[PDB]
RNA sequence: UGUCCCUCUCCAAACGAGAGUACAUGCAUGGGCUGGCAUGAGCGGCACGCUCCAUGGGGCUCGAGGGGCACCGUCCCGAGGCGCUGAACCUUGAUGCUUGGAAUCAUGCUCAGGGACU
RNA sequence: CGAGUAAAAGAUUAUCCGCGCAAAGCGGAGGCAGUCCGUUUUUUUCUGGGUCUGCCGUUGGGUGGCAUGUGCUUGGCGCU
RNA sequence: UGCAGAUCUUGGUUGGCGUAGCAAAGAUCUAACGGAAUAUUUUUAAAUGCAACGUUGGAUACUGGAGCGGGGAAGG
């Protein structure tokens, strides 16, 4: 588990693929671990699994439901040592259900918050913010 | 807010720096007046009887008064003049003894000093009075302690350790009439709702053919009384005039006080001792609050962790603040238009 | 006999101090043991007639005020100061006073002016004030002076 | 002997009610502090311009695309730029600090407060 | 005017205080004169000196404590 | 030729009630004069005569020539 941070991305966000496996962006349908409240959207902020769906890029991945991880947000948190900080876009990266990254490389940096959660994205990761 | 390290084993953030707001109080010492005791009985406590200093201050006799200026001020001045005579001091034994006897509880009538606090925007000087329990011991040692407490003062630090917590009996900001979405927190109705939104649409059945106690309603909201337990504290002070260097730290030589740049926005200078505690205190500056000793067991790991600060922020509140002392700022800027003129006046 | 002025306990209390006498804000030798007020010189009342000059500083009477009532208002506020320094009801207010407040529109109202206050008694006797405008380059280091 | 009203302040406030003060740095005005914006009007162009060094004496630095008079120089019109200049202005008011640690605070107004009940 | 204490404990709450168990017992208490009242047991009061322990309000001067302009305690003046 | 009621007829009175309101078209200020409308106190001056009206000068502002401009028909 990890310390909480702002939630930024509600269902039916259209956010940015980060690997190289063809797509170009995902379309978040839910949120791993999201426990109901009345009217509420499940919203999925740094290091939640989601279910996505491809909406551009390779046909052979589209029209089907997906994992992914998120890694770039630009809505700001606050870290427990008192520094608030966002990035430039928002970003993920397409996942298998144990956790194992379908493609080989990663574009632009990741976040700390996800990186200690998910060791496989750690290894791929060109720069750890 | 200040900086410290946490020592928590197990933790991600073990043995690392964080940053965490605190709450900053006025403690002036407190002048001891009055002993007084109680009886248990089938239907409740009731007083026994009040032993009083045979000195009091002028500031504690203005609680007596509305117009204290203009009248006779008469209050306790047959008392006075009674207290030590041969009767005053038969009087006076009659009483210890019916303590010593038949109470079960001892108190301690204390006033503050507001002479002493020489806050301007603090209007009222007239002291605040209340009673404060004294525990443990028998009956006989405790009212030892309460003869001996006569006519002096008491400190905060006595009553308080530097790493301990407390409760906050304190009273809430006010508000006002205010509606029910802000006073219970209901949802906004549709945008197209006819005769308004910030409504609760329904508020009864048809049966019960009445309103119940249970739905909301507007009306007041803020200004009233909570307790707040467990406040730790992180650090006891002293009189700037004493100890000059008050935020100082071991991590941080520079020498400077607790009050900002500028000062505390609609307070002013912490002229007196002062209490340093973690996390928010309900109420505005300038009220007057009551810290008392806890009710729930201490023994977790959080409240029994010891503190050790490393840096107090000291910048400005009025603004983005960016420096922590006054020397910071001249020495940003250098020579400014009228510190020239001035010393072009000195020659 | 009701003024009982007593005042002895501040001399008692300066020759003590002076023998155990940091100790910045508690050496006497403003002046401690005493109140400002009682050091203020107390002669008779002021004469009928008497001229002032003052600064008012409107800014601080008009903030969030709506706009198209903003010279209207500073008319009355003139008044109203005026009135309790000088202990009048009848407070004239010139041309050239009203013309400055108006001088950029209902809602541009000057954030400070300063003007000249004279008192007059006619005759029971009646009292009345008389305000005009004093044109100034600059409002630093201005004062009320009494003439 | 006391409480209330008028006058004054705001931790309170729809109106009542509240917390206060009763010649008090109480109120007003000003000076400093702390902040906000971003360099005022005016003048000027190898010099009683501006800056630095030790009143005087010495080292610095001083634009403009173009156009027009008057036998080359001189005199001009010209958006913008540079210097005096982190200048100028604002800073408590529905209501930031300071007259008591060290390092800053100063003047003016009060002149038997008035009224209603017990 | 229709009287009930989650109060005391005595010439029927009167006719004094302290310690003690609603005990056994053990400690303290200033004398004089007048007026007006008085069916008793040193009757009930009101003054004047009458000598004062404990006190209130002082004077300065020496201490001394408290957080340090405001109150106190020690040591003498006379004083209510 | 006898009234207590017919959502009875005609007059009068009534709680609600000093209540709901009198919120489009931007707006007035100052001195002198006029007026019974004041500067009205007998039990120093402010805390014991408030509020409001017209004219003239001055200030501020609106209509903005498809005008709260200058002339006519119908109607009055
Ligand atoms: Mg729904
Ligand atoms: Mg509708
Ligand atoms: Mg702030
Ligand atoms: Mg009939
Ligand atoms: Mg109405
Ligand atoms: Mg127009
Ligand atoms: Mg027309």
């Amino acid at each position: 588990c990890r310390f909480r941070v702002s939630l930024a991305l509600p269902v039916g966000a259209v956010v940015n693929c980060a690997d190289n496996t063809g797509a170009k962006n995902l379309y978040i349908i839910s949120v791993k671990g999201y426990h109901g409240r009345l009217n509420r959207l499940p919203a999925a902020a740094l290091g939640d699994m989601v279910m996505a769906s491809v909406k551009k890029g390779k046909p052979e991945l589209r029209r089907k439901v997906l994992n992914a991880v998120i890694i770039r947000q630009r809505k700001s948190w606050r870290r427990k040592d008192g520094t608030v900080i966002y990035f430039e876009d928002n970003a993920g990266v397409i996942v298998n259900p144990k956790g194992e990254m379908k493609g080989s490389g990663i574009a632009g940096p990741v976040a700390k918050e996800a990186a200690e959660l998910w060791p496989k994205i750690s290894t791929h990761a060109p720069a750890i913010v | 807010h200040i900086v410290r390290d946490v020592d928590r084993p197990g933790s991600k953030v073990n043995k690392k720096e964080v940053v965490e707001p605190v709450t900053i109080l006025e403690a002036p010492p407190m002048v001891v007046v009055g002993i007084v005791g109680y009886r248990q009985t089938p239907v409740g406590h009731k007083t026994i009887g009040t032993v009083w200093a045979h000195h009091t201050s002028v500031e504690f006799r203005r609680r007596f008064y509305k117009n204290w200026k203009q009248s006779a001020q008469l209050a306790f001045t047959k008392r006075k003049q009674f207290a030590r005579t041969t009767e005053g001091r038969l009087a006076e034994a009659r009483t210890l003894k019916a303590f010593e006897k038949k109470a079960d509880i001892i108190r301690v009538v204390a006033h503050t000093q507001l002479r002493k606090l020489r806050n301007n925007r603090v209007g009222v000087k007239k002291a605040h009075v209340s009673e404060i329990q004294i525990n443990g011991g028998t009956i006989a040692q405790k009212i030892e302690l309460a003869k001996s407490l006569l006519e002096k003062e008491v400190r905060i630090d006595s009553v308080f350790q530097q790493s301990e917590a407390c409760d906050v009996c304190a009273v809430t900001k006010g508000h006002g009439f205010t509606g029910v979405v802000k006073r219970w927190g209901v949802a906004c109705l549709p945008r197209k709702t006819h005769r308004g939104l910030r409504k609760v649409a329904c508020i009864g059945a048809w049966h019960p053919s009445r309103v119940m106690y249970t739905v909301a309603r507007a009306g007041q909201h803020g200004y009233h009384h909570r307790t707040h337990l467990n406040k730790k504290i992180y650090q006891l002070g002293r009189a700037v005039s004493m100890e000059p260097n008050q935020a100082t730290t071991a991590y941080d030589l520079t020498a400077k006080t607790i009050t900002p740049m500028g000062g505390f926005v609609g307070y002013g200078t912490v002229r007196n001792d002062y209490v340093m505690l973690k996390g928010s205190v309900a109420g505005p500056r300038r009220r007057v609050i009551t810290l008392r000793r806890p009710m729930a067991p201490q023994t977790s790991r959080k409240l029994t962790e010891k503190i050790t600060l490393k840096f107090i922020d000291t910048s400005s509140k009025i603004g983005h603040g960016r420096f922590q002392t006054k020397k910071e700022k001249s020495q940003w800027y250098g020579p400014l238009k009228k510190d020239r003129i001035r010393r072009e006046e000195r020659l | 006999a009701a003024e009982a002025r007593k005042s002895r306990d501040d001399r008692r209390w300066k020759r003590v101090l002076a023998k155990m006498d940091k100790y910045h804000g508690v050496g006497n030798t403003r002046v401690r043991g005493c109140t400002r007020a009682s050091l203020f010189k107390r002669t008779g009342r002021k004469p009928d007639n008497i001229v002032m000059e003052a600064s008012i500083h409107l800014s601080k009477l008009l903030k969030k005020r709506t706009f198209h009532k903003r010279a209207p208002i500073a008319i009355k506020r003139i008044r109203s100061f005026v009135g309790k320094l000088m202990k009048t009801k009848d407070n004239r207010i010139d041309a050239s006073l009203n013309t400055f407040i108006w001088h950029k529109g209902v809602k541009g109202v000057p954030g400070r002016v300063r003007v000249r206050v004279e008192r007059k008694s006619e005759t029971r006797k009646h009292f009345y004030t008389v305000i005009s405008h004093i044109p100034v380059p600059s409002f630093k280091n201005l004062t009320t002076k009494v003439i």
